[PDB]
Parts: structure tokens; C-alpha cells; sequence
């Protein structure tokens, strides 16, 4: 560690593992001094870290420290550059040569020969710099982050551009580009040679020489012709009409053009040689982009035409997935950086490459639950595995057991008679003590009763070790069901394991009269929420609710004693990007303040997510031969109609 | 030189672009392992004879063994190769990068810019996109052919079979053995002995669930190949070491890595791995051995493939093509239309109607399909070469474009051609005798297809069952509580499925269906279930489609198709997607589709 404690820093030498030493991996942010100008982008990064689940206020507990000084822009000529930063960071008591420090940086270098002049001496801190060259990138230490402007959304999302997936996966043009060319300096070599390849039919490469205020002095013969054609085409309309969007190198290796290319669904053909692509340690960029060498600039159209239709289809879908998962907002970027850091501590608890490069993505797949891909409801097709044929019933009881006619008893035996059930868990969250053992009716499957330590609605979504099946049938105390209904719901779940399969569908909407989201429970022609009161879902969503969600939302849920099912559906629709499944015609599965709390919850969840992840759907999965004029001796699920 | 990456060190003027995206390798005119490596490279497609057209140069010098290297002489020979040119695009293979004075975890030759493919790489001596980490080939992999033991429970849980480990490692392992006992089988000094008890060294590794791999020197041991061959999940406790072919192989699914300092807690780490994950890791270890660790030929081919993927990133082979075992590959899916996007209702669908001597009923199809609000374009495939389409005045007046396409041949595959005249994503392939479908039913089918645009949303309900008596598949068409097929009499599906039928259907299924003029819908459903990996979605309770030797042919069709695919890609479901608020006590006006009933 003494030999390589410098530019050759790695996570196993220039990083103290003993500070985390537990399942708690926390990140600490230094206080702000109320005397320094702060750019809005670094403030957004700081707010995203502070609002995260990795944030703690105790420097002793945390094992990752974030500076409050603005290190985003290190260009001395930039208006957001902060002077006297070396002495200002060396005077920090917690610096410790920057041992567990993450430094966010977006720009570096002055006018002549732009380089990685970060300004101060970073020491041992890993820098999450934006435009990192390959030879200046520490592989298992640094994180290559995208270059984003100050207008990048804090928590929302542009939601991509590809709303049609039509074959053949080609558009009007094949390669497009419209940006400035620099007649003096470094980094315009690849931009001054685009007229060679420009043809005007499908390869449209537009440039303008107007840079700064003295561009007229150094102009040449070619600039007059090129500048005339510049106004012919609109840049936003151009990226949306090309199968591939050229993303060359400007002054620095990276550019805003990469993220716009990913968003516009056009597969980026990066011509920035020696650019460590954003999050390259976890993302395979051969699946979402074409990497073109700068030396072979003339052969680019040929290599582009050689790409087959299937490859183009895959590339477009993959770039859209990467945008929607990791690069959509600043919170996405910082959470991705923190999780990439986290995966490097406990090696046996990490996300395999199939997790990062596939739906739903690494943000929503937490290895602390299980590193086995079959323990998740998303990777059944990628393996040769079928959904498990057994499920565990969890009953949330809040009323005491006073009479044998209570609905919690008839429901417990109802789930037992099903051929798929493995066991039953009765979460007893009542003020009265636990009922007698003989009070539980005899069942084929074992019955386990757990008395909740904290009688809050978030306890019903805890990852209990007593659940031995990947599937969970979550029922309330007042849930009325038949064995046939449970069997049908589980069989339907077996085709859609990543969703929530349940009876009570509820919908959401936007109320323009109040400019806020609205919760609807009436019979509507469409739905986007099926409540957890009677629904089947993978048990990984329990871990997701327990850990991924912020403490504030769960605390509010506990305080109001409501909105647990709404939040669960929010999380499921966010992870899956698919609407939930409602089964059968069951309109009521039971038997003014509630609605207001639910609507406030919906608005709060939308504010935290930055958008509405719930997706409408106007179909339900009913049994074949349901209410069909056939002899009743042929149907399988006879009792559903009854 | 560590500051040597592809974008600067490599000379891409030598291999710009080829119609076949395979780089060319030249070999200049010696241990037997290197002879085998050169033979493997020579017989591959990468081999070329013209020096000018080559992109990679592999010298015919033994660099795998460094204990008898004579580094000065080897460096002088590398310079003397007369084509070194500062090692711009040369490749060197190594397996023992260490020195008796000190082990640098890299080759000690100058190698100013040459590509290195060495067994032992630390994260400091490794260039990310430049060098390739190769396995340390074990002669035991081919010298003794261990029986292919099936995955399952083993006599021992954790095991360690290494000779001459560091005393700290031995102390930690003995502490674990005395703390647990009868499970941690630490072995000492081609036979291993615990305490007066002898195990067969290659075959004892088959008696354990997890296997311990440590670092004594060169940072990479030959025991990894033996552990992979025996099937046990390897545990690597080298602090700073990258597993071979880590660029393309997913070792998180085939190994467990724990730091050297955190060795005393290895048992608690391993007990957190469920048994199913253990079986999967064992399968992946065996797959890695038979595909990459088996022979010097496999390692050489893997290295050349990785370097080719670096040179031509757009043509690199997939992750599944790298680390999915053949059983998994047969069971895998790799869905092409995977992006969870919901197409807007602003767009619509194109209706392909295949007609053959039903002119009176064909216009009924046109005026029934054209009434739906979301129809974009209507396409009629006139498959009869003896009767011309009626006069354009005879065609009915509709709100959407209608065009007719003449077919030079009479085939049932003419329904599934990717016509450039189709501009939308969805295709409503409907036969000429389908009239009973109302406008609302077709609109509901389209709406359900929007929520499920990667499947086959059909209105006919079919099934297939297994005939135990005859030991063969049996076509089914009776009204049953199980669906496996939806016929193309009314099917919403992606135009990519038309492309797949026309250009990618396996075997002679297209030819056979054209010859027998039957069973095109079955073939389409088979292809959709094979490529998408999930079953069809049947919509509506409607089952009848005719208002006013074939079946045995359908059974033969199913049997032949199952023979061609080698399995039954179809899946059985009970999904009859219906409109919500179906058959409820609700006003008819507010219902989305209040015209579904049969
Ligand atoms: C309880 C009660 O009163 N039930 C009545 C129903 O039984 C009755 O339905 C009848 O069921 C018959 C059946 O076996 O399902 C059905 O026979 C045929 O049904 C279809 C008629 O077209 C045939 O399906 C054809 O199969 C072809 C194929 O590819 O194999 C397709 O190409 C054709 O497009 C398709 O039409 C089916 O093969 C027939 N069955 C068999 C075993 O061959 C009777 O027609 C039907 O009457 C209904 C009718 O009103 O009433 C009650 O519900
Ligand atoms: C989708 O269709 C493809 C074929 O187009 C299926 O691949 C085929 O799957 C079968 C079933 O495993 C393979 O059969 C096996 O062959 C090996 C020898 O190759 C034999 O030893 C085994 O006993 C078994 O019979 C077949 O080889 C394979 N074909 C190819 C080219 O790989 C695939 O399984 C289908 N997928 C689904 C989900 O149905
Ligand atoms: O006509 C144009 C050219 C560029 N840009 C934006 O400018 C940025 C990069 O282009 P520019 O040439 O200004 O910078 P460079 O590419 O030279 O680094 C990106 O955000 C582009 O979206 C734009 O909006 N319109
Ligand atoms: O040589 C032929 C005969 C029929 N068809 C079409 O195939 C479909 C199936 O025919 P149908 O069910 O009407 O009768 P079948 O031939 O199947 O008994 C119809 O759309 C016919 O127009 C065809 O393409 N070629
Ligand atoms: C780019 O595509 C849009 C469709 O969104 C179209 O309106 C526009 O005309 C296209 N641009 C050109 C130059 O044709
Ligand atoms: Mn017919």
C-alpha cells in the first residue's frame, strides 16, 4: 500500500474497508459554510446524496465523505470556479488526505492543452470525474460519470424518445452532427474532417466556425460554405431522424451530446478516442453504442452500413434502457456512482453483469438480498428456470381474536387448502397479547405467528426469514377469498412473476383543476394500482420496500397508518416499468380522511420519485371459459363465479 | 509501459474493416504448449499469410514459462523479429509471470507496447482495454478425464487442496477446520493426505462443494482449472487479482471472492450462499472449464475473440454467447423486443388479409376491419394466380388506405412477408372469412396488444396435449380451460415476427407448410414462443369463427415442428384477457368496449 499510494490508487489500497464493516454503508456530506458561491449542479448532486438512503450526519459512522466545496468546474476562466481551494480543503479536519472521499468533477483544464488539472491535490480520494481519459482512469477506484449541464433534472426524467419500435430500425438519415468547429486549439481534428464523409443524402455532418468573438479573424475559405449550410437543419429535429448520432470530441473528451444521443434513441457513434464511457465498469457499451476509432474516420459510413437490422434494434432498445435506468436525472447518476462504489467492498455481495445490463437495472436490484439471479422475478427467462410452484401467505392482523367467526380464521384455512401453499405467517400487530396455540385451526401447511416489535404498517413488508418461498400472498384480516381464487391468482402470477397480481384495482389521474395527482378507487375503465390487501408478488419487493425507499416516506406511512399498498405499487411500477396485473372480476375484497391521506401520499411519492411511475392498463386476466355458455362440469375454476 | 491503451498504442491502420468481422492474425515461422497454441491459431479463421494484410502478430517464441526464460535473450529475439516496430500490434502469451527474486505479477520483458496475455495480473499491472487475462492451463485437464459428476450435495462443504501455501494460510485453514470439523477438509502433501488418510487429488476435488484457491506466487495458480473441472465453486482469496477472461466472463455467477484479511470469516460468508446458487455456480464452473479452460486451443480462441471484440466493438459476440452453458442456451430466451414501452394509441395497426376465392366475403372483411377507430392501413394479399382482383370501383370506400399486392407464387407464407408498405408496428393478420369480430373487439385486441407488444395476441383459442398411449403430441381444438396456441385467423403481432417468419424460421418449416398448404398459424405461434420466451395472450371469450384428414395433418404438423425445434417452445396458460368492468352492472356508454359477447 506504501508503493502504490498515488496516481496508481486502488480501492484495496487507498480506501479503508474497516469503516463500513457492516450492512450499513453510509455517506457523509460536509456542512456548508454560508460564505461560498455554489453552482446549481453541485448543489443538485449534494441534495441527491442527502436525500438518499446512504446519507448520515455522523462522520464516525460513515465510510464515504462528500465535500461541500464546489469541485465541479476547475476551469480558471469559468465563472463558477472557486479560488483558493487547495488550502481550503487541506484545512478540513476530516480530510485525512482524502481517504474515503468522493469528489464530483465535471470540467477540468485551462485554455491551452486541456488536461486533468483538478486544481488541488486530491490525495487518495477517488474522483467521480465526468470526462476521464482511459490512461488517467483508475479501474477499480474511479467512477466515470456523464457530463451533464445545470438544466439536468434533479429527480425527474425525460422518459426517452423512442415511443415506436418499428422495423426496419432505420430513419431518414444514417449519421447526423451539428456543432461548432474550432479553427485554433486542440480537440477539433476530428471535427475538421467531417466534410470528407459528408454526402448530404444520409450522412449529414454540419459544422459552424463561429466560436467566441474572434472567429472571424481566423476563418478560411471553407468556413463560409459550411456556415451557410448550418442554419438549414435543426439539431433537435436532426437527432430524432437518424438511426445513428455521431458524438465527436470537442475541447474535452466528453460532451453533452452523448446523453442527448442516448435520449433521442439514436445509437451514438462515439469518435472520442480514449474516452472511458460513463459507468463502463458495470455497463457493457457494445450493446448500446458503436465505438468508432478517430483514425478510421473515413471508414465510418461503411462500418455503419455493415450493421444488421437485428443489431440496430438491440442497440436502440439498449440505449433507451440505459437512459431510463442510469442517466435520466442527477439522482440516478449519483446513486449509480454510490452503488458502484458499494459493490466493491463486499465482493460476494455484488451485482453481476446481467443485473446492470438488463431490466430493471442495478439501482433496483440489491445484492444484499441475494446474489443468486433466480431469487429475483426478472431473470427467469434469461435462465432456464420456471417460477416456484409454492407460495407463503402473510396475514396482517390488527384486531384481536375474540370469536371463531372472524374472517381471519376462515381465510387461514382457505389458503391452506390450496395445493401451492407452503406455509402461513400471521403478523399479530394487535394491542392484546398473542392468542392461544389451540386457537389456530389445523392446517396441512405449517402456521407461524410473529408478534411485531413495532406495530406499524411498514412491518408487513419486512423481509422475514420465515418466508421460504419466493412468492408471497399478502392478505389483510378482512380479506375474503376462495381456494380457487388463490389458485388462479398464483397460476396467473406464474406467467408474470415481476408484477403484482391481485383483485382490488385502483387508478390514478391528474386533476388540472388543482394541478396535482389524484387517487381514484371507483370502477374506472382502466387501472394502474392493485392493492396489497389481496395480491401476489415476489418477496424481493419486501426487501425493496424495507431498504430502497427513503426513511421519510416510510415514516409518514407509519404515522398516518395508511398508503403502504400505494407505495408498494409505486415501487413495483418503477422497477418494472410495466402496469400491474388485475385478475378476475373481484370488485370488493373486504367484508373521508382516508382518501385525503391517500391523495397527499400520492403527491408526496410523485414528488420524491420526480414523476409518476404508475402506468395505466385496461385489461384483466380472467380464466378461460369464464361466464361462457359451457356445461359446468368442464370448467376448472367453477367457484369464481359463485 | 502501463500508459498504453488501444486508442494510442494500437495501430488501427492495419485492420480497418472487413465484410467478415474477423481480425487477421499472422504468425512468424519451443515448448509443446506454445506449439499447440500456434497450431490452434493457424487452423482458425484469423490466420492469414500476407504480412501486409495482418493486424496481429504472434511471435513463435516461448513466453509462457518464465522460470527458464532468459529474459535478456528473449527481449533481444523480440527486437530481432525484424517486424517489432516498437511492439505496436504484437501479442504475447504468458502463464507464469513471476521471478525468483520478486514476483511482479506481470512479464519482466521490456514489452514497451506489445499486447500481453498472461496468467497472473494484478490491478496495477493490468491495462484495462489492452491486455487480456488468460487461465493458467493445467495439464491435468486433459491428462485425466474426470467423470462428469452431476450437480448435487457433496460429502464435504469447504475444501482446500494446495501444496506449499504460506504458513498464515495454513494456520487460518486449520483454525477453520478445528472450529467446524468434518466439513472443512484441508489437505496437505498427485495424491493428498489429511491425517494418514489418502484421497485421489483430481477426484477429491469432486467430493467437495466449495474449493479454496489462494495466491502463493505469480498470483494465479493452475488449480483453478482443476477446480472448474471438478465442478466445485472456487473461492479466490487473493487480495488483488483479476480472474481470467474477466472482460467477457461473469465470475460473480461462478465463484466467490473474499479478501485475504477477511479469511477467518470465510465459513460465515459461504453459509450465506443458498444451495440453488451453489448448483448454478457449479454448472457455470463446469461450463467455463469445457468452453475456455479445457485446452490451449480454447484459451487461444477466447483470447483472439476478446481482442477481435476490442477491435470491432459493434460486432462483438453477446454476453450469453460467452457465459451461458449449452443447456441454458437451449433453455434461454434472449427476447428481441424487450424494452418496456407502451406505444401510443395515436398510431395504429396494419391489417393483412389473405384472400383466395372469397370476393363476396372479402368485402365484408374490409368493411368490418375498416370500422375500428385505430386502423392505419389495410393490406390485402391476393394469393390466387388464376383470378384477378376486382375492379377498383368494386372495392369499398374506407377511411384508411387500401392496397392490393399480387403474389408471384401461391404460398401461405405470403401473409407473413415484411412488406415495406407497412409503416406501423402492429399487424392484424385476419383471414378472409372472419366477420363475427366487432369493431370493439378488434379495438380491444389492439389495446391489449399495446400493453403486450412482444407476444401473439390472438382471438382463436387452441391447445395441445400429450398422448401417453401413442407417445406423441396431439393437437387440440375443443373448448378447454387451457391455451397454448392462438391462431392467425385474428392475431395481433409485431412486424418483427413477420420478418422472423420470412428470414429466420428454423429448418424447412416454411417450405413444408407451403408444400402442405396447412399449419401456418401453428408455425407462427411456435416461432413467437421460441423467440419471445413467453406464452401467447388470448383475448375475448369468443371461440366460433364460421357463421355457416385435416386434423391428423395438424397433429403431424405439431409433431414435426416439435421435432424441428427439439422441444416444445409453447407454454400453457389460462389467460383470457378481457376488458375491465366486463359483464358488470354498469352503464353501457361509459364502458370502453361494450360490444364483446359470444
Ligand atoms: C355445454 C354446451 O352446450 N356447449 C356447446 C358447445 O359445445 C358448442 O360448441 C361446439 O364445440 C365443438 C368443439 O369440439 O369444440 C365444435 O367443433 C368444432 O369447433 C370449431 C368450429 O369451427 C373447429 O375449430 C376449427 O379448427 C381448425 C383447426 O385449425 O384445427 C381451424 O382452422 C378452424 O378455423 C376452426 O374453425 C373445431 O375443430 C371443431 N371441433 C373438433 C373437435 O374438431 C362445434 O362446432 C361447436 O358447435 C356451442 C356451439 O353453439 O354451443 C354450446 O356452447
Ligand atoms: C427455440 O428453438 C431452438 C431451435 O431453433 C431450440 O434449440 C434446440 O433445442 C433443443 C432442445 O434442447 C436442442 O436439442 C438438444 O440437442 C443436443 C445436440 O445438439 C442433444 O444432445 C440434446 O439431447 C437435445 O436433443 C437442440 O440442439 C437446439 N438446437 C440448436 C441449434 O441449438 C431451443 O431450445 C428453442 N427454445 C425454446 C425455449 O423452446
Ligand atoms: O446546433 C446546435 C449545436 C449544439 N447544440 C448543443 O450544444 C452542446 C454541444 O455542442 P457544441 O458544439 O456547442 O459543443 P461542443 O460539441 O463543441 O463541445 C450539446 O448540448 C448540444 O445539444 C445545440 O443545442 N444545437
Ligand atoms: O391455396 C390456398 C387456400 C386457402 N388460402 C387461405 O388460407 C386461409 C385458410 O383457409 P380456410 O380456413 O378458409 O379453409 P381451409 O383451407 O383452412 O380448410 C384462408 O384465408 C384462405 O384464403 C390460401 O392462402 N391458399
Ligand atoms: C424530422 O422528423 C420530424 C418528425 O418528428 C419531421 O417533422 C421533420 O420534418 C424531420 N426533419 C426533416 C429535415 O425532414
Ligand atoms: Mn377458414
Amino acid at each position: 500500500s506504501s508503493i502504490y499510494k498515488g496516481k496508481k490508487c486502488r480501492m484495496e489500497s487507498c480506501f479503508d474497508f474497516t469503516l463500513c464493516k457492516k450492512n450499513g454503508f453510509k455517506v457523509y456530506v460536509y456542512p456548508q459554510q454560508k460564505g461560498e458561491k455554489i453552482a446549481e449542479s453541485y448543489q443538485n448532486i449534494l441534495a441527491a446524496i442527502e436525500g438518499s438512503r446512504f446519507y448520515t450526519s455522523d462522520p464516525s459512522q460513515a465510510c464515504l465523505f462528500v465535500l461541500s466545496l464546489d469541485t465541479l468546474d476547475r476551469d480558471q476562466l469559468s465563472p463558477q470556479y472557486v479560488h483558493n481551494l487547495r488550502s481550503k480543503v487541506q484545512s478540513l479536519h476530516l480530510w485525512n488526505n482524502g481517504r474515503n472521499h468522493l469528489i464530483f468533477n465535471l470540467y477540468s483544464g485551462t485554455w491551452p492543452d486541456y488536461t486533468e488539472d483538478v486544481g488541488f491535490d486530491i490525495g487518495q480520494a477517488m474522483l467521480a470525474k465526468a470526462s476521464i481519459s482511459t490512461e488517467n482512469f483508475r479501474p477499480n477506484f474511479d467512477v466515470s460519470i456523464p457530463l451533464f449541464s445545470k438544466d439536468h433534472p434533479r429527480t425527474g426524467g425525460e422518459r426517452g424518445f423512442l415511443k415506436f419500435n418499428t422495423i426496419p430500425p432505420l430513419r431518414k438519415y444514417m449519421l447526423v452532427f451539428k456543432g461548432k468547429r474550432y479553427l485554433t486549439g486542440i480537440g477539433s481534428d476530428t471535427r475538421n474532417a467531417l466534410y470528407h464523409v459528408h454526402n448530404g443524402e444520409d450522412v449529414v455532418l454540419l459544422t459552424t466556425c463561429k466560436h467566441g468573438k474572434d472567429w472571424q479573424k481566423h476563418k478560411d475559405s471553407r468556413c463560409d460554405r459550411d456556415n451557410t449550410e448550418y442554419e438549414k437543419y435543426d439539431y433537435r429535429e436532426m437527432l430524432h431522424n437518424a438511426t445513428f448520432c455521431l458524438v465527436p470530441r470537442g475541447r474535452r473528451l466528453g460532451s453533452f451530446r452523448f446523453l442527448e444521443a442516448l435520449q433521442a434513441a439514436c445509437v451514438p457513434v462515439m469518435l472520442s478516442n480514449g474516452w472511458e464511457l460513463p459507468f463502463s465498469e458495470v455497463i457493457n457499451w457494445n450493446q448500446a453504442a458503436v465505438i468508432g476509432d478517430e483514425r478510421l474516420l473515413l471508414q465510418i459510413p461503411s462500418t455503419i452500413r455493415s450493421i444488421h437490422q437485428d443489431k440496430i434494434l438491440a442497440l436502440r432498445q439498449q440505449t433507451q434502457f440505459l437512459w431510463e435506468a442510469y442517466f435520466s436525472s442527477v439522482e440516478k447518476i449519483v446513486l449509480t456512482t454510490l452503488e458502484i462504489i458499494q459493490d466493491r467492498i463486499f465482493k460476494h455481495i455484488s451485482r453481476n453483469s446481467l443485473i446492470w445490463n438488463k431490466h430493471p437495472g442495478g439501482l433496483f436490484v440489491l445484492p444484499q438480498y441475494s446474489s443468486y439471479l433466480g431469487d429475483f422475478p426478472y431473470y427467469y427467462a434469461n435462465l432456464g428456470l420456471k417460477p416456484p410452484s409454492k407460495f407463503t401467505a402473510v396475514i396482517h392482523a390488527v384486531t384481536p381474536l375474540v370469536s371463531q367467526s372472524q374472517p381471519v380464521l376462515k381465510l387461514l384455512v382457505a389458503a391452506a387448502k390450496s395445493q401451492y401453499c407452503a406455509q402461513i405467517i400471521v403478523l399479530w400487530n394487535c394491542d392484546k397479547p398473542l392468542p392461544a396455540k389451540h386457537r389456530w385451526p389445523a392446517t396441512a401447511v405449517p402456521v407461524v405467528v410473529i408478534e411485531g416489535e413495532s406495530k406499524v404498517m411498514s412491518s408487513r413488508f419486512l423481509p422475514y426469514d420465515n418466508i421460504i418461498t419466493d412468492a408471497v400472498l399478502s392478505l389483510d384480516e378482512d380479506t375474503v377469498l376462495s381456494t380457487t381464487e388463490v389458485d388462479f391468482a398464483f397460476t396467473v402470477w406464474q406467467s408474470f412473476p415481476e408484477r403484482i397480481v391481485g383483485y382490488p384495482a385502483r387508478s390514478h389521474f391528474w386533476d388540472n383543476s388543482k394541478e396535482r395527482w389524484g387517487y381514484t378507487s371507483k370502477w374506472t375503465n382502466d387501472y394502474s394500482m392493485v392493492l396489497t390487501g389481496a395480491a401476489i408478488y415476489h418477496k424481493y419487493y419486501h426487501y425493496l420496500y424495507s431498504h430502497y425507499l427513503p426513511a421519510s416516506l416510510k415514516n409518514m406511512v407509519d404515522q398516518l397508518a395508511n398508503c403502504e399498498d400505494i407505495l408498494m405499487n409505486f415501487l413495483v411500477s418503477a422497477v418494472t416499468k410495466l402496469p400491474p396485473i388485475k385478475v378476475t372480476q373481484k370488485k370488493q375484497y373486504k367484508e373521508p380522511d382516508h382518501f385525503a391521506q391517500r391523495q397527499s401520499c400520492m403527491n408526496t411519492f410523485a414528488s420524491w420519485f420526480g414523476y409518476m411511475p404508475l402506468i395505466h392498463s385496461q385489461m384483466r386476466l380472467d380464466p378461460v371459459l369464464f361466464k361462457d355458455q359451457v356445461s359446468i362440469l368442464r370448467k376448472k375454476y367453477r367457484d369464481i363465479e359463485r | 509501459d502501463l500508459s498504453c491503451r488501444m486508442h494510442t498504442c494500437f495501430d488501427v491502420y492495419r485492420c480497418g474493416f472487413n465484410p467478415k468481422n474477423k481480425i487477421k492474425v499472422y504468425i512468424y515461422a519451443i515448448s509443446r504448449e506454445y506449439n499447440e497454441l500456434l497450431m490452434a491459431i493457424s487452423d482458425s479463421d484469423y490466420y492469414t499469410d500476407d504480412i501486409n494484410r495482418a493486424c496481429l502478430f504472434v511471435p513463435s517464441i516461448d513466453v509462457l514459462n518464465q522460470n527458464t526464460l532468459r529474459i535478456k535473450e528473449t527481449a533481444q529475439a523480440m527486437a530481432q523479429l525484424s517486424r517489432w516496430d516498437r511492439g505496436t500490434n504484437h501479442l504475447l502469451f504468458n502463464m507464469l509471470p513471476g521471478g525468483p527474486p520478486d514476483y511482479n505479477t506481470a512479464l519482466d520483458v521490456p514489452r514497451d507496447r506489445a499486447l500481453l496475455a498472461g496468467g497472473g495480473f494484478s490491478t496495477w499491472t493490468y491495462r484495462q482495454g489492452y491486455d487480456v487475462s488468460i487461465p493458467v492451463y493445467s495439464p491435468l485437464s486433459a491428462e485425466v478425464d474426470l467423470p462428469e459428476k452431476g450437480p448435487g450435495p457433496r460429502q464435504y462443504f469447504l475444501l482446500s487442496s494446495q501444496v506449499g501455501l504460506h504458513p498464515e494460510y495454513r494456520e487460518d485453514l486449520e483454525a477453520l477446520q478445528v472450529k467446524h470439523g468434518e466439513s472443512v477438509l484441508v489437505l496437505d502433501k498427485r495424491k493428498r493426505c489429511h491425517k494418514h488418510q489418502v484421497f485421489d487429488y483430481p477426484q477429491v476435488l469432486q467430493e467437495a462443494t466449495f474449493c479454496v484457491v489462494l495466491r502463493g506466487a505469480r498470483l494465479g495458480q493452475a488449480v483453478l482449472s482443476d477446480v472448474l473441472q471438478a465442478g466445485c465453486v472456487p473461492v479466490v482469496i487473493a487480495d488483488s487479482y483479476i480472474l481470467p477472461f474477466s472482460e467477457v466472463l461473469d465470475w460473480k455467477r461462478a465463484s466467490v471472492v473474499v479478501p485475504e484479511e477477511k479469511m477467518s470469516d470465510v465459513y460465515s460468508i459461504l453459509q450465506s450462499i443458498p444451495q440453488r446458487q451453489i448448483e448454478e455456480m457449479q454448472r457455470q464452473a463446469r461450463w467455463f472449464w469445457e468452453a475456455y479452460f479445457q485446452s490451449i486451443k480454447a484459451i487461444a480462441l477466447a483470447t483472439l475473440q476478446i481482442i477481435n471484440d476490442r477491435i470491432y466493438p459493434y460486432a462483438a459476440i453477446s454476453y450469453e454467447e460467452w457465459n451461458d452453458p449449452p443447456a441454458v442456451k437451449w433453455g434461454s430466451v434472449s427476447n428481441p423486443l424487450f424494452l418496456p414501452l407502451i406505444p401510443p394509441q395515436s398510431q395504429g395497426f396494419t391489417a393483412i388479409v389473405l384472400t383466395y376465392d372469397r370476393v363476396e366475403s372479402l368485402f365484408r372483411v374490409i368493411t368490418e376491419v375498416s370500422k375500428v377507430p385505430s386502423l392505419s392501413k389495410l393490406l390485402v394479399v391476393w394469393n390466387n394466380q388464376n383470378k384477378n382482383p376486382p375492379e377498383d370501383s368494386l372495392w369499398p370506400k374506407i377511411r384508411v388506405p387500401l392496397k392490393v399486392v399480387r403474389t408471384a407464387e401461391n404460398k401461405l407464407s405470403n401473409r407473413f412477408f415484411p412488406y415495406d408498405e407497412i409503416e406501423t408496428e402492429a399487424v392484424l393478420a385476419i383471414d378472409d372469412d372472419i366477420i363475427m369480430l366487432t369493431s370493439d373487439e378488434l379495438q380491444f385486441g389492439y389495446e391489449v396488444w399495446r400493453e403486450f407488444p412482444d407476444r401473439l395476441v390472438g382471438y382463436p383459442g387452441r391447445l395441445h396435449l400429450w398422448d401417453h398411449e401413442m407417445n406423441k403430441w396431439k393437437y387440440e381444438s375443443e373448448w378447454t380451460n387451457e391455451v397454448s396456441m392462438v391462431l392467425t385467423g385474428a392475431a395481433f403481432y409485431h412486424k418483427y415476427f413477420n420478418y422472423l417468419y420470412t428470414y429466420k424460421m428454423p429448418g424447412d418449416i416454411k417450405n413444408w407448410v407451403d408444400a402442405h398448404m396447412n399449419c401456418e398459424d401453428i408455425a407462427m405461434n411456435f416461432l413467437v414462443a421460441n423467440v419471445t420466451g413467453k406464452a401467447v395472450i388470448k383475448v375475448t371469450p369468443r371461440k366460433k369463427f364460421k357463421c355457416p384428414t385435416h386434423m391428423v395433418e395438424r397433429s403431424e404438423c405439431i409433431n414435426k415442428f416439435a421435432s424441428v425445434f427439439g422441444t416444445m417452445p409453447l407454454k400453457v396458460v389460462e389467460h383470457r384477457a378481457d376488458p375491465v368492468l366486463y359483464k358488470d352492472d354498469f352503464p353501457e356508454k361509459l364502458k370502453s368496449f361494450p360490444n364483446i359477447g359470444s
